[PDB]
C-alpha cells in the first residue's frame, strides 16, 4: 500500500452508492481512503458513484494502459486482494 | 510568395469552392471542360474572350461551367493591353491559360503571336499581382526548338517565356486528347463521312501518339491544383499506351464496325497545296506537319502518375463517342428494336 | 364480423379519452434533497 | 472589380478573422508583443 | 461467366459443391444463372431456375437442350 | 471630439457617429443622411407637434406626435419615420 | 399531450417506451465495452414524459427503420443522424402569444454548413434537410417516429415555473413591533 | 452486381405490405428504363459501382496515396465537410 | 448581462486556420495535415518528462477527456504549466470540490458565510437567489472585501485572522453558526487557488465540521465552492489533478487558455501549440496554433458549478476551417501513432462513461455519499494561514474572458459604466 | 341549414356490424356529410354504394389523404371538445378521405378511414370508381399510400427514377436533390441539393 505511487499512475473506484452489488466497495473506499491517501500523499485516487453503476476498479499504470476489475459482491477481503494483485501487477506490465 | 491553395472540393456547383480562377482562351475545344471542371465544386470562373461570331455556341456554353453569380464572360478582351489583363486577373487567385495557335492557322507570325505574346503577357500579370497563387499554362507534347511544326515551335519559346516570367508555372504538355468535341475522333468521323470511301492520310502513317480523355485532363488539372508541389514543373499527360496512326486508325475502325481504308497522298504534293491554299479546321498545314511528327509521353519531365491520375484506355474511353456512328450490317431482330 | 373489428373499436375508444397539455399541469417545489453520508 | 470588399464585409458581419501579426516583431520570451486595436479608449487605465 | 464474379476462384473449383461454397448469395445466383442464360441464349423455366443448386446441373441441362448456342 | 469617446458615445446614444456622414454612403448605399442633415431645424410653438411625412395622410408616414418640451429647453427632437428635426420656439 | 395514465397498455406502446441497449459492435465499441455496459446500466430504462434525466439514444440501423424514404443514392446522410427532442416554449419577450407554443413536442437537427454566397451575399444551406422542425402532440409519437425512421435521439425534458402563492394582500404587510430586534 | 448491392442495402425489411410496394416500384422504374422514359445519366445512379471507378473515366487517386493506411475519420478531418472560405 | 451580450465576442477575432509562427515572427497559414504532422514530430521527438498542458476556460468534457488519453498514452501526467497559481483542491471526490448544497441551497439556508466571493459579479442571478433568501429569511455574512451587495451583509473581515479565529472557537461566529440551522459556507474559487490555498481548505474543513456545517443529524452539507472557470470544474470532475505542475516544460499544450497567461509561464525555448478560437491571448505565446469550437459550435458536455450535468448544442458550425478539438486531438494522437479508441461523439462519450459515468445523465445532479469522508478534517495538516486581505479576482465584470474582451458590446458598457460603478467606498444605504 | 337533409343511415343499416359516426358543420355546404368508415370494410361500402338504388347516381368527386401524425392544434387547444372530427388525427399515422356526390339525394358524402398500420394498406376502389384510379395513383405516390388491388399502380406527377412521397410533413419542401447539366457527361444529371435560406 506504500508503493502505490510508484506502482501505478492512478487508481480510480466506479460504483454505485445504494446497491448491494457494489455494497462491498462502498464500504471498503469509506473505511480506507484515508489510510491509502496517507500512506501515498500525491497519487490519485478518484472515487466516482452513479446510480445502477457496476462496481469498477481502474488500475492506470504507464504509457495509458488500464486494468479494469469486476469487484460486484466482493467482500472487502476480497477488494484487498484486487488491489494489491492490480499493485503487484505494475512490474509485469512495465 | 505562397504557392498554397486552401479550398474545398467536397461541395456541388452551389457551394464555395475557394477558387477564383481566370481561364485565357477558355473558347476553344477544352476549355469548357476545363472551366466546368473548377465550376462544378463552385468555384468563381471568369472567361475572358474575344470571339467570332460572339453567338457561337462555344462562347455561348461557357455560362454553365459554374452558374448565375459565379460564371463571367469578358468580351471584346484586348490581347495587347496590360490593362486589360490586371482586370482579369484582379481577384482570382489561378490562372489558366489555353491561348495556343489554332489548327487552322498556318501563318508563323500568328502562330507566335497566340504561342508567346499572350503567355507572357499572362505569365507577367500574374507576377504583377500578388493574389495569384497558382498558374496553369497548356503547352503541347513533343514541343521543340527544332519541330517542323510552327505551332510546337513556338510552343515551347510560349512555354519558356511562361516559365521566366511566373517561375511558379505549372506547364502541362498533353498528347491528343480526344473526346465529344475534340479535333481527333469527329474529324475521324467527319473526314469519313465527307469523303465515304477513305480517309486522306499524307505519310506512312508509323507515327506515335498517346491519346487521353480530356476528363482526365480535368482530373489532372484539379490534382495539380490539390498539389502544392506540383508548382514550377513541366508535366507531359497521356494514356496508358502509345499507339502509331495506323493502330489509333485500325482500334476506331474495329470499334465503330465501319471497314477501314486509307488513300495515300505524297507528303510533298500535300504540304504545297496546304501551304498554298487557304486552310481551314479541316483542309490545315499544321494536320499534314503533324502526321509525320511523334506526340507521346517522353520520360524526361514528370508524367501523370506524379499528379495520381490513372487515364483510360484509349479503345474503353473512345467506344462511348461512336456509338451513333456505326456500321449497320446483319444484325439480329431483338437488335433491330433500337 | 371482419377480424379487424375489434382494431377499429380500440382506435374509436383511444380517440375519446381526455387530453391535458404539461404547460398548464401544476408543479410544486420540491423539498430539500436530504443528503446522505456513508455509515463509518 | 471591387467584390473583395462586399465579399469580406459580408463574411465579417458574421465572424471577422484575427488579424495576426506579420513580419519582424517584438518578442518578451516566448510571446510577440502587440498594441491592442481596440478603438475604444481603457478610460479606467487612463484616468 | 464465372470470371465475372470474383468472388470465385476458377483454380480449384468443385463443380458439385453448392453457390453458397462457392460464395454466391441468393442475388449472386440469381445474377450468375442470368448471365449464363445470356452466354448460351436460352431461358430457364422458373421451376429449373428455383431448382437449381450447384454448376453440374446447370451443365447437365444445357447440354440436354438442343436450342444452346 | 473623438466617436469613440464616452461623452460622444453618450450623445449619440452610445453609437458611434460619422462628422463627414460618407461613411453611410457606403454602409447603406445611399447620400440619404447628407441630404436630411441639409434640412435645418423647424420651430414650432406648440409644445407636440404632429407628423405625418407631407400634406395628406397616406401621402407620408403614419401620423405621430413628437414632445418638444423636453426636460431642457430648446433641444431639438427628430422625427422617428423621417429625419425632420422639430424644437419648440422658446420665447 | 398527456393521455390518461395507463390509458394505452399496448406492446407496441410499451416497445416504444423502452429503448433498447446498445451491443458492441465496431472496434472502438469492443475495446470500450465496459464504457457501453455502464452506458446501459445507468441510462433510464424507459422513455415517458414524466422523465426528468437526459440521455442520447444511439440510431437503431435495424430492421425497425425499413420505412425510412430518406436513404437514396444520392443522399446518403439523413438516416442514422441524431435529432433533439424537447418542448419549445414560448419566448421571454411576450407571455400571451397570437399563437402560444408548448403544446406540442418539437423535434429538430442540427444545421449543417451554412455560408453567404459571394455574388449576393445570401444564405445557403448545405443540406435542406434540417431547415424545419417537426412537431408532435406526444413525446411516444416522436420517439415512435424516430425508432421508424432509423434517426438517433436525445431528450431533454421541459421545466416549468413552479406554482407560488399569489395575493394581492401580500403587498400590504405589517413589519412588527419597532422595540423588536 | 450494384444493383444487388442496393437490394442488400434494403434485404433487412420485414415488412410483407412496404416489400409489395418497393416491388412495384421497381418494376415501374425498371419499364421506364426499357420505354426510354428516363435518361441514362438519371437512371445509371442505381447501376454505378459503390466503391469501384467507373470503367469509361480515369480515376485519381491522390487521396489513397495521400491517406494511405489512415483511418476513415482522419481521411474526412482532413477532408473537410464546411466550406473553408465562409 | 454578461451572458445576453457577450455572444458578440465569437463574431470577430477568430481564428479560421491552422498557423505557425516564424522565429522572426510572422505568422503564416498552415494546412491541418502540415500541422499535425509538425506537432506529431515534436511530441515523439520530446522525451515525456518536458511536456506539459494548461487547461483553458471554455474547455469542455470531451476535449478534456481527449487531451488526457493522449497525454496519457504520451505518459505526460501534468496537466498545470503555470505555477503562480493553481488551485489547491483534490479531484478524488466530488463532494470536496463542489457545491454539496445546490443552488437553491440559499432557499434553505438560514445563515450564508462568504469566503473571497462577490456574487454580484460572478453569478448575478446566484446574487439575486441570494437577495431573495435574505428578504424571506437568511442572513448573510462576508470574510474579504466589502463590495456593494444588493443585499445587507454582515462584514466581519477581510484578512485570515478572522479565519484563525473561527477555527480556534474563540470568535462569536462559532457560536453564531452552532445556534444557526443549516448553515452554508460559500467560498470562492479565488481563495483556494491562494498560495495557502490547501490551508485555507483545511481551515474550512475544520470549521464546518466543528460548527456543523456538515451536520448528519440535519443530513446537510453547507460546504459550497463557487468556481470562475467551466474547463477547470470540468478537469476536476475528469479527475485531472489542478495541483500537478509542470516546473520546466518544453512541449506546452495550451487548450484555450488567455487569463493568468504570463511570460515568465512559458520558457523562452519552449514549443507551444495552442488551442484556440479568438487571439486577444495565448495565440501571441503559440509557435502553432489550431482553431477550434466555441460553445455555440460545439455539442459537447458541461458541468456546472453545483455539479449539474448539461449538454451544450451545436448552434452553428465552427467558423472557417476550425474543427472540433476532441476531433483535432483524435487526429493528432493518431498521426503521433497512438490512436484513440473513439472516432465519433457517442464512442468518446462511451469512454467518459468509463472514466466517470455519472457525466451520461443529463441537466441531473448525482448525489454523493462521501461528502463527510471527503469533507473531514485531518490531524497534523498545517492549516497556517498568511497574514494577507482575502480579495476578487473579477475587476471589470464586462471583460473577464477571451470571447468578452473580443465583444464590442461588452466594450461598450465597459466605457459606459465601469466610471459610474467604481468607488472606494461602501455604499452604506444599503 | 334551411333546407330539407337526411343523415345516410343507410350505408349503417345495412352494414350492421359497424358504428356510426357522423358530423356535418356549417362550414360545409348544407348538403354535406362526413363520417368515419373502417378501411376492412372501405371496399365492401363502395361496393353498396355504386349499385344501391338511391346510391347509384354517385360520383367519387374526390380523394386525398392527411398524415395525421404531426397533426397538433395550436390555438384555442381547450375548446376542442371529445365529439369534435380532430380527435380522430392524433397518434393516427394517416387518415385517408374520400368525397362523394349524389344526385337522387343531392348530397355529398365524406368518409374517413384511418390508417395506423405503418405500412398504410387500404383496399382500392378504382375497380368501382372509374375516376379513382389516377386519385389514388397520386395519393399513394404523395403520401405512401400501399393500395392494393388496384388497378395501376404507376406514378402519376412524379419524377422518373425517383422514389419519395414528398408531401409528408418529414419532407422538406426544397427536396433532396436538384437536376444540373453536366458537360462530362453531356446530359442532365442529378446531385445533391444546396438552397437558399430567407
Ligand atoms: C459554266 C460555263 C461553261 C464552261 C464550264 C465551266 C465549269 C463547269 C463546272 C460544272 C460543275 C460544277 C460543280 C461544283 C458546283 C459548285 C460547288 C463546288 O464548287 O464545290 C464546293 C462544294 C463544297 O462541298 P459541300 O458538299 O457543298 O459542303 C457541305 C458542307 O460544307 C460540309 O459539312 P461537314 O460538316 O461535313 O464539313 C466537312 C468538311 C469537309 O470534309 C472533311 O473534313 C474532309 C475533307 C477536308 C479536305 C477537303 C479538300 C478539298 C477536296 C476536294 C474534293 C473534290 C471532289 C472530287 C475528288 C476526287 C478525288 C479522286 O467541310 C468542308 O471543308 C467542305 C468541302 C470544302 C471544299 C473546298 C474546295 C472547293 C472548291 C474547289 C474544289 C476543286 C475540286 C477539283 C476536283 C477535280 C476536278 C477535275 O463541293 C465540293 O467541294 C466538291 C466540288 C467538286 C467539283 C469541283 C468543280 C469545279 C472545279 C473543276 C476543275 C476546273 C474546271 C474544269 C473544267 C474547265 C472547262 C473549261
Ligand atoms: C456574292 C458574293 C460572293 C463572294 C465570294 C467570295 C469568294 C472568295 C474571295 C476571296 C478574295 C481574296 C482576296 C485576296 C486575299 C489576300 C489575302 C491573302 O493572303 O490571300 C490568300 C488568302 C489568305 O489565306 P491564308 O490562310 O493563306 O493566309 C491568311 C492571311 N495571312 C497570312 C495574311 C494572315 O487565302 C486565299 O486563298 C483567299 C481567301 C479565301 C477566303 C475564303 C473564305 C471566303 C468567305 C466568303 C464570304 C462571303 C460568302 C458569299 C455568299 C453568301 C451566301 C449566303
Ligand atoms: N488535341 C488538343 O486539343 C491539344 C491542345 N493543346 C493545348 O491546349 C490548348 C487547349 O486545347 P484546345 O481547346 O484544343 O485548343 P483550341 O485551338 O481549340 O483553342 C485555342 C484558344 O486560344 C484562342 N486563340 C487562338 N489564337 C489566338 C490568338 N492569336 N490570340 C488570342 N487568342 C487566340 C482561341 O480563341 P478563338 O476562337 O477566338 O480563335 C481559343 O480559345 C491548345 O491551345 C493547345 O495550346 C496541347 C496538345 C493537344
Ligand atoms: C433499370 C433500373 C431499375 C432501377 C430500380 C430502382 C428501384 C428499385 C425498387 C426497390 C427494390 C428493393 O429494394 S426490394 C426490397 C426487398 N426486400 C427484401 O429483400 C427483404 C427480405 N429479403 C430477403 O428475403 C433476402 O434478403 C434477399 C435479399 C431478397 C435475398 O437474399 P438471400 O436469400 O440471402
Ligand atoms: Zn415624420
Amino acid at each position: 500500500q506504500k508503493l502505490i505511487g510508484t506502482n501505478l499512475r492512478e487508481l480510480r473506484f466506479v460504483f454505485c452508492q445504494n446497491s448491494q452489488r457494489s455494497l462491498g466497495l462502498r464500504n471498503y473506499i469509506a473505511k480506507n481512503y484515508w489510510n491509502l491517501k496517507n500512506q501515498n500523499p500525491n497519487f490519485p485516487l478518484i472515487v466516482r458513484e452513479c446510480e445502477e453503476a457496476d462496481p469498477y476498479i481502474i488500475a492506470r499504470y504507464q504509457y495509458g494502459v488500464e486494468k479494469k476489475a469486476f469487484a460486484a459482491n466482493n467482500n472487502e477481503a476480497e477488494i484487498e486482494n484486487i488491489i494489491k494483485t492490480l499493485v503487484e501487477q505494475s512490474n509485469k506490465v512495465n | 510568395r505562397s504557392t498554397q491553395l486552401k479550398f474545398y472540393d467536397g461541395g456541388n456547383r452551389q457551394s464555395i469552392s475557394g477558387i477564383r480562377a481566370t481561364i485565357f482562351g477558355a473558347t476553344g475545344f477544352m476549355g469548357p471542360y476545363i472551366g466546368a471542371a473548377l465550376g462544378y465544386i463552385g468555384s468563381d470562373v471568369i472567361f475572358p474572350h474575344n470571339h467570332v461570331y460572339a453567338y457561337d455556341d462555344y462562347v455561348k456554353e461557357l455560362k454553365l461551367c459554374a452558374g448565375s453569380g459565379q460564371s463571367y464572360i469578358m468580351r471584346h478582351f484586348n490581347y495587347d493591353d496590360d490593362n486589360m489583363y490586371d482586370m482579369a486577373i484582379k481577384n482570382s487567385n489561378v490562372v489558366i491559360n489555353l491561348v495556343g495557335s489554332r489548327l487552322q492557322n498556318k501563318n508563323f507570325q500568328k502562330a507566335a503571336y497566340a504561342n508567346i505574346h499572350v503567355a507572357k503577357k499572362i505569365a507577367e500579370a500574374c507576377a504583377r499581382n500578388p493574389n495569384v497563387r497558382r498558374l496553369i499554362h497548356f503547352s503541347a507534347a513533343g514541343a521543340d526548338t527544332k519541330s517542323p511544326s510552327p505551332d510546337l515551335h513556338t510552343k515551347f519559346h510560349g512555354e519558356e517565356a511562361v516559365l521566366n516570367a511566373f517561375p511558379n508555372a505549372t506547364i502541362f504538355r498533353p498528347c491528343t486528347v480526344y473526346g465529344m468535341q475534340d479535333y481527333f475522333i469527329r474529324h475521324w468521323i467527319k473526314e469519313r463521312d465527307w469523303w465515304y470511301h477513305f480517309n486522306i492520310v499524307t505519310d506512312d502513317c508509323t507515327a506515335k501518339r498517346q491519346p487521353i480523355l480530356i476528363n482526365d485532363v480535368a482530373q489532372c488539372v484539379l490534382n495539380a491544383l490539390k498539389l502544392q508541389e506540383s508548382a514550377g514543373q513541366i508535366y507531359e499527360l497521356g494514356g496508358p499506351h502509345v499507339y502509331s496512326r495506323l493502330e489509333v486508325f485500325e482500334m476506331l475502325a474495329n470499334l465503330s464496325g465501319r471497314p477501314p481504308k486509307l488513300a495515300h497522298i505524297p507528303h510533298d504534293i500535300a504540304l504545297k497545296i496546304t501551304q498554298n491554299f487557304y486552310n481551314w479546321e479541316f483542309f490545315n498545314m499544321e494536320k499534314v506537319i503533324k502526321d509525320k511528327l511523334d506526340l507521346i509521353v517522353t520520360g524526361k519531365h514528370k508524367t501523370i502518375s506524379d499528379l495520381y491520375v490513372q487515364p483510360v484506355s484509349f479503345p474503353q474511353g473512345a467506344e462511348q463517342f461512336i456509338d451513333d456512328v456505326r456500321y449497320r450490317g446483319v444484325e439480329t431482330h431483338d437488335n433491330l428494336e433500337k | 364480423s371482419r377480424p379487424g373489428d375489434e382494431e377499429q373499436n380500440e382506435m374509436i375508444r383511444i380517440a375519446s379519452q381526455k387530453r391535458v397539455y404539461l404547460k398548464h399541469q401544476r408543479v410544486d417545489r420540491p423539498a430539500r434533497q436530504e443528503a446522505a453520508f456513508i455509515s463509518s | 472589380l471591387n467584390r473583395m470588399r462586399f465579399i469580406t464585409a459580408q463574411r465579417d458581419r458574421s465572424r471577422a478573422p484575427w488579424q495576426s501579426p506579420k513580419g519582424e516583431g517584438v518578442f518578451q520570451g516566448k510571446k510577440l508583443i502587440v498594441a491592442s486595436n481596440s478603438p475604444f479608449i481603457d478610460d479606467m487605465s487612463i484616468r | 461467366v464465372l470470371s465475372n464474379f470474383e468472388q470465385v476462384n476458377l483454380k480449384n473449383l468443385r463443380w458439385e459443391q453448392n453457390f453458397k461454397k462457392l460464395g454466391l448469395d441468393s442475388l449472386d445466383q440469381t445474377a450468375l444463372l442470368a448471365s449464363i442464360e445470356h452466354e448460351f441464349t436460352i431461358l430457364f423455366p422458373d421451376g429449373v431456375f428455383e431448382g437449381f443448386e450447384n454448376l453440374e446441373q446447370v451443365v447437365n441441362y444445357i447440354l440436354k437442350n438442343i436450342n444452346a448456342v | 471630439l473623438n466617436p469613440y469617446s464616452y461623452e460622444a458615445l453618450k450623445e449619440n446614444h452610445w453609437l458611434v457617429s460619422d462628422s463627414s456622414k460618407k461613411n453611410s454612403e457606403w454602409t447603406h448605399k445611399s447620400n440619404a443622411e447628407q441630404l436630411i442633415a441639409k434640412v435645418p431645424i423647424i420651430y414650432v410653438d406648440s409644445n407636440i407637434v404632429r407628423c405625418i411625412g407631407g400634406t395628406e395622410i397616406n401621402a407620408g408616414h403614419p401620423q405621430v406626435y413628437i414632445q418638444l418640451d423636453t426636460r431642457k429647453h430648446g433641444t431639438p427632437q427628430t422625427c422617428k419615420y423621417c429625419g425632420l428635426r422639430y424644437a419648440k420656439k422658446m420665447d | 399531450m398527456l393521455l390518461p395514465k395507463n390509458a394505452i397498455q399496448s406492446a407496441r406502446y410499451f416497445e416504444i417506451q423502452k429503448i433498447p441497449a446498445k451491443i458492441a459492435k465496431t472496434a472502438n465499441e469492443k475495446i470500450l465495452s465496459v464504457g457501453v455496459a455502464q452506458k446501459n446500466n445507468i441510462q433510464p430504462k424507459t422513455v415517458t414524459a414524466q422523465g426528468q434525466i437526459g440521455f442520447v439514444q444511439h440510431p437503431q440501423l435495424d430492421s425497425s427503420c425499413q420505412y425510412t424514404q430518406f436513404y437514396t443514392p444520392q443522399r446518403r446522410d439523413i438516416r442514422g443522424r441524431v435529432a433533439r427532442i424537447y418542448i419549445q416554449d414560448t419566448n421571454h419577450m411576450h407571455d400571451t402569444p397570437q399563437i402560444p407554443e408548448g403544446y406540442k413536442w418539437t423535434l429538430e437537427f442540427e444545421r449543417q454548413a451554412q455560408y453567404k454566397t459571394p455574388w449576393m451575399g445570401w444564405s445557403f444551406n448545405g443540406d435542406t434537410f434540417s431547415k424545419r422542425n417537426h412537431y408532435f402532440c406526444t413525446l411516444e409519437d416522436a420517439i415512435s417516429y424516430c425508432k421508424q425512421m432509423g434517426f438517433g435521439y436525445e431528450v431533454s425534458f421541459p421545466r416549468s415555473r413552479y406554482h407560488t402563492r399569489k395575493s394581492y394582500a401580500d403587498n400590504m404587510l405589517w413589519p412588527g413591533h419597532d422595540n423588536a430586534v | 452486381i450494384n444493383f444487388g448491392n442496393y437490394i442488400r442495402e434494403r434485404n433487412h425489411y420485414r415488412d410483407p405490405g412496404l416489400i409489395d410496394h418497393r416491388i412495384q416500384l421497381g418494376y415501374e422504374l425498371l419499364y421506364e428504363a426499357e420505354m426510354h422514359f428516363s435518361q441514362h445519366t438519371i437512371l445509371m445512379q442505381y447501376l454505378s459501382p459503390y466503391n469501384t471507378p467507373l470503367s469509361d473515366r480515369g480515376y485519381s487517386y491522390l487521396e489513397k496515396v495521400k491517406y494511405g493506411n489512415k483511418s476513415k475519420f482522419l481521411q474526412g478531418f482532413y477532408k473537410g465537410n464546411k466550406p473553408t472560405e465562409f | 448581462d454578461k451572458t445576453r451580450h457577450a455572444f458578440d465576442g465569437l463574431k470577430r477575432q477568430r481564428i479560421n486556420s491552422p498557423m505557425k509562427r516564424s522565429k522572426d515572427g510572422n505568422y503564416e497559414d498552415i494546412f491541418w495535415e502540415e500541422a499535425i504532422q509538425t506537432i506529431s514530430k515534436k511530441c515523439l521527438n520530446t522525451p515525456s518528462d518536458q511536456i506539459g498542458a494548461i487547461i483553458g476556460e471554455f474547455a469542455d468534457i470531451e476535449s478534456i477527456t481527449a487531451l488526457k488519453d493522449f497525454l496519457n498514452r504520451l505518459d505526460v501526467d501534468n496537466f498545470e504549466v503555470r505555477q503562480h497559481g493553481n488551485l489547491k483542491v483534490s479531484p478524488d471526490f466530488r463532494a470536496n470540490y463542489l457545491m454539496n448544497s445546490k443552488i437553491t441551497g440559499v432557499e434553505d439556508a438560514d445563515v450564508l458565510l462568504l469566503v473571497g466571493c462577490n456574487p454580484r459579479y460572478e453569478a448575478p442571478v446566484l446574487n439575486a437567489r441570494i437577495l431573495k433568501s435574505t428578504r424571506k429569511n437568511l442572513k448573510v455574512f462576508n470574510i474579504g472585501t466589502n463590495q456593494d451587495l444588493n443585499y445587507k451583509n454582515v462584514h466581519l473581515g477581510n484578512s485570515t485572522k478572522v479565519l484563525k479565529e473561527i477555527a480556534d472557537g474563540t470568535h462569536p461566529f462559532a457560536e453564531r453558526l452552532k445556534k444557526a440551522k443549516l448553515p452554508m459556507i460559500m467560498v470562492g474559487a479565488s481563495a483556494l487557488e491562494r498560495e495557502d490555498g490547501a490551508e485555507l481548505y483545511n481551515t474550512l474543513k475544520v470549521i464546518s465540521n466543528k460548527t456543523g456545517v456538515i451536520s448528519e443529524e440535519k443530513s446537510w452539507n453547507g460546504f459550497n465552492i463557487l468556481h470562475k472557470e467551466m474547463g477547470r470544474i470540468n478537469a476536476l470532475e475528469l479527475g485531472i489533478n489542478p495541483t500537478s505542475v509542470n516546473k520546466n516544460a518544453k512541449l506546452v499544450f495550451i487548450l484555450g487558455a488567455d487569463n493568468n497567461l504570463r511570460p515568465e509561464d512559458i520558457p523562452a525555448d519552449a514549443f507551444v501549440v495552442y488551442f484556440g478560437t479568438h487571439g486577444d491571448e495565448g495565440a501571441y505565446y503559440a509557435d502553432i496554433i489550431l482553431p477550434t469550437a466555441a460553445y455555440t459550435e460545439k455539442n459537447a458536455t458541461w458541468v456546472n458549478t453545483e455539479g449539474r450535468v448539461q449538454q451544450g448544442r451545436l448552434v452553428v458550425m465552427p467558423p472557417g476551417d476550425a474543427r472540433e478539438d476532441w476531433q483535432i486531438i483524435r487526429a493528432l494522437s493518431e498521426e503521433a501513432g497512438v490512436p484513440l479508441p473513439y472516432d465519433s461523439l457517442e464512442e468518446l462519450r462511451y469512454r467518459v462513461a468509463e472514466l466517470a459515468p455519472h457525466l451520461l445523465k443529463y441537466d441531473y445532479i448525482e448525489p454523493t455519499i462521501f461528502g463527510k469522508v471527503a469533507l473531514s478534517a485531518q490531524q497534523g495538516v498545517k492549516t497556517t494561514l498568511s497574514p494577507t486581505p482575502i480579495t476578487d479576482y473579477i475587476d471589470n465584470f464586462y471583460m473577464t474572458d477571451a470571447i468578452s474582451r473580443a465583444s464590442v458590446t461588452m466594450a461598450k458598457c465597459s466605457t459606459a459604466f465601469n466610471h459610474e460603478k467604481f468607488s472606494n467606498f461602501k455604499n452604506l444605504a444599503k | 341549414m334551411q333546407n330539407k337533409y337526411m343523415q345516410p343511415i343507410q350505408l349503417f343499416i345495412v352494414f350492421e356490424k359497424l358504428n356510426s359516426k357522423m358530423w356535418i358543420s356549417k362550414k360545409l355546404n348544407s348538403n354535406h356529410s362526413i363520417a368515419l368508415i373502417p378501411s376492412n370494410w372501405f371496399y365492401s361500402i363502395n361496393l353498396f354504394l355504386k349499385r344501391e338504388l338511391l346510391f347509384s347516381n354517385i360520383t367519387l368527386i374526390e380523394n386525398s389523404a392527411i398524415d395525421t401524425i404531426s397533426y397538433n392544434l395550436e390555438t384555442n387547444q381547450n375548446d376542442l371538445d371529445k365529439t369534435n372530427i380532430e380527435n380522430y388525427f392524433f397518434k393516427n399515422k394517416m387518415l385517408v378521405f374520400y368525397n362523394y356526390y349524389n344526385y337522387f339525394l343531392k348530397s355529398k358524402l365524406t368518409l374517413f378511414i384511418i390508417l395506423n398500420n405503418l405500412n398504410k394498406n387500404i383496399d382500392s376502389i378504382d375497380r368501382i370508381f372509374a375516376n379513382a384510379n389516377w386519385l389514388e395513383r397520386e395519393t399513394s405516390e404523395m403520401y405512401g399510400i400501399n393500395y392494393k388491388w388496384k388497378i395501376d399502380t404507376r406514378k402519376l406527377l412524379l419524377d422518373y427514377s425517383k422514389i419519395e412521397n414528398p408531401m409528408l410533413k418529414e419532407f422538406q419542401s426544397e427536396g433532396t436533390q436538384d437536376a444540373f447539366y453536366n458537360i462530362f457527361e453531356n446530359q442532365v444529371v442529378v446531385l445533391k441539393n444546396e438552397t437558399v435560406e430567407l
